[PDB]
């Protein structure tokens, strides 16, 4: 039932389903009380298209809750290829820029900071780019400017929860997944009492940020490689965070901007207080 | 020119132009060799808002570069 | 979608803050302004048919050559897709009027405009001239603050195309 | 983000149409009641702290387990997080109330929230209750304020309630 | 064939993990009186196949 | 093995299922764990044997 | 300094964009609202003297112990600095009323409030109680939208202190 | 950032005073003329592209050296930068005009600008002229628009001019 | 990233061996046909815009639903996204064609792409078709160009096709 | 300025690395290809002007309304600035030929192109048609790898304008 092979038999579109079952579907044949196996708390099964409506109806009745439906063939092509991003290409802006040296930087900051969503030409931050070109600001300075912009506020903040925002923030600004439940919490409390702007500053003035990017380096991916003071399970979070080269942050998804890192998963790396 | 243009998108209130002798506080080249920064970044003029003035200075000194000047931005 | 209401809410949210007197004053502007906006909207709505045919023709009268064979104002399909496109613009103008902001125009016509027009060999000049004409005729369907509103949004499209 | 007008516009566009005279007048009515709406949003803003505080006092009056060791509003750090969440939800409910649409609430607050709390071990039924108490007090304030012109705000009180009820339902 | 497996009676008793077994020889709630003798014709004894 | 040896006897009506005819894929899925006993059955019932 | 006008301009600038109908609708709110705001401002301005003495006293009546020997409501200098401080609050309330936003309050009283109060052993409770009292009396100096405005800003200060 | 009210407030505060009846009525007058002000800002927004374009055509008509090789508006990259700066300055002038105060213009645009251009080798006198041309055309539009109620806008036309003149002076 | 040589090398290394005389001459042949390969890549680069444009015109000629409201290439924003994706895929196909290996196409473009589109509601069958049209026109250009020396490019036209066909298959 | 030499040096520098056999092999390509490039360059150099007058006229012959009064192909100054502009393009094509890359085109014509053309009401179609014509005639001035080079860069400009 778990992770599948194949798609169809006569022909179908197999969908794999996931639920949470009562002892009504599955119980042991024991002398007392009806219980399902504790590890099949959420169970998944792959069903071809016709049997599918009948299965969902049954599951819902006897008590289960469907958690997901997704085609099997989507889910057979693995996990993302990460070769492009295991070790990236760094882009850095020099002291006397060359006229297109600076062109390189802007295109990359865009891609990285905005998480590969398209920024259309009406959309670009032109006045701010003027500034970088003249040297009035530096690459880190410019990077902070994009984050406080409406375009950044609008595709990533306004329409999703704070859990999601912060998780995106780590990906964009720091290039790495969020290590702890404390990190999520520490941030949510800051936004709540100092506002959005103070909270944005907190990733860009951090010691972690400063070491790796310094000030003239565009933030680049770095979570597919071992880092310091990183729990070990933050390397699996990175797969959940980045879905491949053609994937992007996208707020235009049918289901909306949502999570990607399970809250349960974060707790595995440690729980304390505050 | 780092001759600040406008308010340099800092918004806020007053603008202070602060110059520091930064070491590799910032700007270590991504290169394999020894955490240097370009030679012409010995003094780093930078314009910050009054609200962000104190935090920045604290992390400049904390990372070792020393402030060399300070003037109100205008 | 940019409206006075969404803008003030966005600005509050991003500072983690309840709406305050600054933001509610702003909203009152949008609500006080609705009457003029919505009068413009109703007039543009019922005249749509003729506003569109008027502007379509004016594109051919100002660019005579478009209607010769081998050209992009020739044959049923080009001339059909043109009427449609001006109709899209008037539609979003009415939406922007009703919505209290440029959002509908920004999201459905401005975002991507040039890339599309450039791939399809569509000159902005036509569209500006369609809109200049629509602006001429809307001078006598409306007046006062409804006209100012209609104008605001027509001009907004013309600047988007220059 | 949507407001009540923007919602109309999206549905019209999906038909390929200028707004129906039906939809036009529904929106004319929203403009008609907008002063009342501003007072209603103002009622919440002007008493936000007390609304949260009073909801809180009462939540822990009922559920004295949350403030024992082992409980999800113990020690100070957790209580501050719980007080903060009460504020966040009251905030997005007020935004929805200015907007005439629940979307900002659903998209930037409620989406994923239940699964967050379950991951954390935060008892969702207690959070739902804290939201029910905020509703009682918030509406209290919407209905009985400082020298507002006398009239009928029940339509708006209902709509505010559904935003509180959305949040509760979404979380429990 | 689907109907037997996918039915209330089969599912209620054999769950998703038990394997099907002879229950004809014991009173099951709701069976008709003739379930018992009829089952004997069907069953030939352990060698019987 | 218990489930697999058992199932066959129970559903094939105790007819000798010889080594040359096992349904090779019914069991494979059941071992790799994708399917239940209940869908293991539904896959033997529609088999040629 | 946060006003409806500065907010919409900030939002335009940050997208490199001319002010459009969304932003001008917002501004109209702020301008339409000025009359009520400025009536509140004039009433709070001329009653300032007594509003301040009323609230100062109420801090001592609600916290009786403050006025003995060894306490922070004792001696000319404490009681003088108190009147002054409430006067600062009323002053910025009138400014926020006149300005069309919380800016004056945010920049001159809210930014830094807790750090200062904590270093100087000043309890917010006093200040909340000063403001609660000012709110009681302003109930009969104003009514309608001027009262709502006065309230908006008084309440804003009370939330800043909780 | 300041607007005309905020400016009043800052000066009052430096006295330790509630606003003078003097200052109150100066601000009452600004509210009195605010519809005209909105039309004036709208005049610029509604013709921004043409104002820049027309200023531009005329700047290079006069100074044909800028579009020769060796010239600061050659090749396409530099012309686009020059067109962009014309827009930026027109933009901050319109902001000042909505605000009734020059500060946003001086603080976000004019501060350091001259020294930038000198560092770049951009001829400041030509930039000053481009600003003078934008002024001529912008005011043209403020004075002769689409079906605005007839009245006297000279006070506002002056004030707009001083913002154009500030920029010119600051840059040349 | 792999090219056709790099691929050989990886397979050799997995044997622990210096390249086989078999593999050597396969690669000698790739060098033999490399001028033709450069012309083939150049054919695509030199007509990229028209290849995308012509594919596009034809895609929407066939599928007039995409350009109706409700359709995935409506309004301008979505059409621009669709036009861009056409360019992105044509770009990685040209890279594969210079390389003599599909890997850059599969790893940087095709990996995850189908699941992206399904999440977005983008009709994959329409995207597959747009890719089939790009193929027709691209190969058209590879086969009939400006004053290239006459010879046989069918081997390269096939290989280009398989890159177009990989993309189509991967997406549909 | 993009050439094979600058590209390999850029790639070395950015990895903090001496030039190695990979990078020197690349450079040899650029040097081996100089002969064909520079033959194209000399032929394009000596047979030059008439290409401009030919293309300028063709813009008016294909867009007749162009050479009529009130239009942008009328009067000495428009027609003068046109010849100049095509001459700029041919000039940068020769530079790109000589330089071993698109740098001169990227830096002096492509960067900013659309913004400029859009502000000045210059249609890319003219320029594409100027270049399509130049491409037709260069078919008989060159052949073999010099023609391929000329073509590469002419086509590069046409794609920049679409
Ligand atoms: C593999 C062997 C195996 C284990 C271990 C097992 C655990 C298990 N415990 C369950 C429920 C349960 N388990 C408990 C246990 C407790 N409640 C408390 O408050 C106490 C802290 C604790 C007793 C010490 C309760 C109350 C439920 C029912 C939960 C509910 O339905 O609300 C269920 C859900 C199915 C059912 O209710 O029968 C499973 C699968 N099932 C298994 O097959
Ligand atoms: C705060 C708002 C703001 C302003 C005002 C601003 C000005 C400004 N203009 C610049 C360049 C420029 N500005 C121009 C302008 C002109 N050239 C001429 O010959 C004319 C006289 C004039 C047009 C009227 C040109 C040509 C350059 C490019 C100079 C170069 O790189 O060689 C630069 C260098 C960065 C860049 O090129 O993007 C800045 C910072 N930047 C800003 O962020
Ligand atoms: C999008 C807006 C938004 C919401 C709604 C939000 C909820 C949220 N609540 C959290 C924690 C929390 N929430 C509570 C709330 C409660 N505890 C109780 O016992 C009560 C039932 C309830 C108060 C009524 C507590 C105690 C925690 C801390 C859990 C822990 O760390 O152990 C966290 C983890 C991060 C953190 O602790 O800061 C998130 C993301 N975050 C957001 O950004
Ligand atoms: C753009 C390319 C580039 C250059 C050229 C460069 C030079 C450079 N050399 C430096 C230090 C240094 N350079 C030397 C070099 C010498 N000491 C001697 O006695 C000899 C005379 C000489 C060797 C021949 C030493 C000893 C230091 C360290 C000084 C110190 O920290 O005390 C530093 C300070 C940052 C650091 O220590 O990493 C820079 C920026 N940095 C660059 O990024
Ligand atoms: C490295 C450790 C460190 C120090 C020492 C530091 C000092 C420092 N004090 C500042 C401001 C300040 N400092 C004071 C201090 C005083 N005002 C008075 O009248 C008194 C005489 C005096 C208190 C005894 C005031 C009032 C300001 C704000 C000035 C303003 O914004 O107008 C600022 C500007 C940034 C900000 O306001 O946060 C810095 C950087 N910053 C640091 O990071
Ligand atoms: C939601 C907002 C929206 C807009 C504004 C829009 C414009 C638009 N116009 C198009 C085509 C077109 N547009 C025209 C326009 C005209 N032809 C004439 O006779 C006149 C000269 C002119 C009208 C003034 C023509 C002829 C085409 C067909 C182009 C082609 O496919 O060759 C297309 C290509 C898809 C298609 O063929 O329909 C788009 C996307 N699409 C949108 O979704
Ligand atoms: C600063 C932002 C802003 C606010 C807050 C605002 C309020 C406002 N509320 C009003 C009316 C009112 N407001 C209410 C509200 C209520 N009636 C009740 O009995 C309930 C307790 C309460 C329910 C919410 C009623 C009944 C009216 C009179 C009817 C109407 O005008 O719709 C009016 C019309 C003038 C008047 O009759 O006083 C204004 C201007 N205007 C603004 O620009
Ligand atoms: C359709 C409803 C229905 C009925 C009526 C029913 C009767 C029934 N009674 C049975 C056994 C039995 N019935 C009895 C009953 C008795 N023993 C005595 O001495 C008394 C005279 C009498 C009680 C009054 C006993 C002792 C057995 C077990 C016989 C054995 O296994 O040795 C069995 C064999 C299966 C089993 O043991 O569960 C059936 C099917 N089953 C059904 O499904
Ligand atoms: C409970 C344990 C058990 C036994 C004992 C058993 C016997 C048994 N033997 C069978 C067939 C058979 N048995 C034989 C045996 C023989 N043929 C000869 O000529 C010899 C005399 C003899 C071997 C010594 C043959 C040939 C068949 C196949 C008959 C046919 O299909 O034509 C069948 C029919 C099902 C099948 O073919 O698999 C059963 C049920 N089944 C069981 O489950
Ligand atoms: C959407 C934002 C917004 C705008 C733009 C707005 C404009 C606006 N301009 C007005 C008046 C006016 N506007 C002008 C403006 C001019 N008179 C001239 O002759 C000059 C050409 C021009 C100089 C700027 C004049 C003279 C009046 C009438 C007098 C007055 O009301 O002050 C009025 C009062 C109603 C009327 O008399 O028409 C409004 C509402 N209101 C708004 O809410
Ligand atoms: C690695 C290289 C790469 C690829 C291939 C890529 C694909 C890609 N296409 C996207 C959207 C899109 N793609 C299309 C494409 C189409 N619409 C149609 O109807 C047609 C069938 C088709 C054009 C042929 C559309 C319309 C969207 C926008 C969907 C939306 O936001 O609603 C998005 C979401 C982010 C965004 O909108 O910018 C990604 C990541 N992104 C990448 O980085
Ligand atoms: C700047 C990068 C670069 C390119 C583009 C390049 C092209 C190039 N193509 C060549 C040959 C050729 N190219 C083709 C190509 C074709 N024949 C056809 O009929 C088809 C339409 C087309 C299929 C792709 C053929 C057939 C030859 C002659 C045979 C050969 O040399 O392999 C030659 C050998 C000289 C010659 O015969 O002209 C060169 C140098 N060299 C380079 O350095
Ligand atoms: C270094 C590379 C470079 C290019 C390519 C360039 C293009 C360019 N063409 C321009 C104008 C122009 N371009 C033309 C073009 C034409 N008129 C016609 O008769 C034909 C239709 C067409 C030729 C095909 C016209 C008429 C103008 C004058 C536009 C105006 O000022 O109104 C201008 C405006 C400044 C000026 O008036 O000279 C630029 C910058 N400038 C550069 O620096």
């Amino acid at each position: 039932m778990n992770v599948l092979t194949t798609s169809s038999q006569r022909g179908g579109k197999l969908f794999k389903v996931t639920m949470t079952l009562s002892p009504a579907l599955s119980h042991h044949p024991w002398p007392s009380l009806d219980t399902y196996e504790p590890s099949q708390n959420s169970y998944s099964v792959v069903v071809p298209l016709d049997r599918l409506l009948a299965e969902m109806t049954y599951i819902k009745n006897k008590g289960g809750r469907v958690l997901d439906i997704s085609p099997a063939d989507l889910e057979a092509l693995g996990p993302p290829d990460i070769s492009s991003v295991a070790i990236p290409l760094k882009v850095e802006l020099w002291a006397k820029a060359d006229v297109s040296d600076v062109q390189a930087a802007i295109v990359a900051a865009y891609k990285q900071i905005f998480g590969n969503t398209y920024v259309l030409e009406s959309e670009r931050l032109t006045s701010a780019e003027s500034l970088l070109r003249n040297g009035s600001i530096s690459v880190r300075e410019f990077v902070r400017l994009l984050a406080k912009s409406e375009l950044y506020k609008e595709r990533f903040f306004f329409c999703t929860s704070n859990n999601r925002f912060t998780e995106l923030n780590f990906k964009h600004f720091l290039g790495r997944a969020p290590y702890n439940q404390s990190e999520i919490a520490a941030h949510l409390d800051r936004y709540q009492t100092f506002g959005y702007d103070a909270e944005i500053d907190s990733y860009i003035d951090s010691d972690e940020y400063i070491q790796a990017f310094g000030e003239n380096v565009v933030p680049y991916y770095r979570g597919f490689k071992s880092q310091s003071g990183q729990t070990v399970e933050s390397f699996n979070r990175m797969f959940k965070l980045y879905r491949g080269d053609a994937g992007s942050d996208t707020n235009l998804n049918l289901q909306g901007q949502k999570r990607r890192v399970d809250p349960k998963n974060l707790l595995r790396s440690g729980r304390g207080i505050v | 020119m780092s001759v600040l243009t406008g308010d340099n998108q800092q918004r806020g209130s007053k603008l202070f132009k602060i110059t520091i002798a930064l070491s590799p506080t910032l700007a270590h080249h991504p290169w394999p060799g020894l955490d240097t920064h370009e030679p012409s970044q010995s003094s780093y003029s930078t314009i910050v808002s009054l609200e962000r003035l104190l935090p920045e200075m604290t992390r400049i000194k904390r990372n070792g570069g020393r402030i060399l000047e300070i003037t109100e931005g205008e | 979608m940019k409206t006075v209401i969404t803008e003030v809410i966005a600005s509050a949210d991003s500072q983690g803050r309840f709406l305050n007197n600054t933001e509610l004053q702003a909203a009152n502007g949008r609500f006080q302004r609705a009457t003029a906006s919505m009068e413009a909207a109703r007039a543009l709505t019922s005249n749509a048919d003729s506003l569109v045919k008027g502007a379509v023709q004016e594109v051919y009268n100002k660019f005579p050559y478009l209607t010769q064979p081998g050209q992009m104002g020739y044959g049923d399909t080009n001339q059909a897709k043109c009427a449609r496109d001006i109709s899209h613009y008037l539609r979003f103008i009415t939406y922007s009027l009703v919505a209290g902001g440029t959002g509908p125009l920004d999201d459905y016509i401005v975002a991507g405009l040039r890339e599309v027009n450039r791939t399809f060999n569509l000159s902005p000049s036509w569209y500006i001239e369609a809109l200049k004409h629509i602006k001429g005729k809307v001078g006598s369907q409306l007046s006062g603050q409804p006209l100012t509103e209609a104008n605001a949004y027509i001009d907004y499209c013309i600047n988007a195309l220059s | 983000m949507q407001d009540a007008f923007t919602k109309a516009i999206v549905a019209a566009d999906l038909r390929g149409s200028f707004l129906s005279e039906q939809e036009l007048n529904q929106l004319t009515n929203l403009v008609k009641e907008s002063n009342k709406r501003l007072d209603a949003v103002n009622a919440i803003t002007g008493n936000a702290a007390e609304i949260i505080s009073d909801a809180a006092h009462k939540l822990f009056a009922e559920q004295t387990d949350l403030i024992r060791p082992g409980g999800n509003a113990y020690p100070n750090r957790r209580m501050a997080a719980c007080l903060r969440d009460m504020e966040i939800i009251l905030r997005y409910v007020s935004y929805a109330l200015l907007a005439g649409d629940a979307s900002v609430l659903e998209d930037r607050c409620l989406n994923g929230l239940k699964e967050t709390y379950v991951a954390l071990g935060t008892p969702t039924r207690s959070v739902a209750r804290a939201v029910q108490l905020m509703k009682e007090t918030a509406i209290g304030y919407v209905n009985s304020p400082s020298g507002v012109t006398r009239g009928d705000c029940s339509a708006l009180v209902n709509e505010a309630a559904t935003y509180f009820d959305k949040a509760a339902a979404s979380i429990a | 064939i689907d109907s037997y497996i996918d039915s209330d009676e089969y599912r209620r008793v054999f769950g998703e993990n038990t394997v099907p077994y002879f229950r004809g020889f014991k009173y099951q709630v709701g069976q008709a009186a003739r379930g018992f003798d009829q089952m004997q014709q069907l069953f030939a004894g352990d060698a019987g196949s | 093995q218990a489930v697999i040896r058992a199932a066959y006897k129970q559903i094939f009506g105790n007819t000798y299922i010889l080594e040359a005819d096992r349904v090779v894929i019914a069991e494979s899925l059941l071992r790799n764990g994708s399917i239940s006993v209940r869908e293991f059955v539904r896959l033997l019932a529609k088999s040629d044997l």
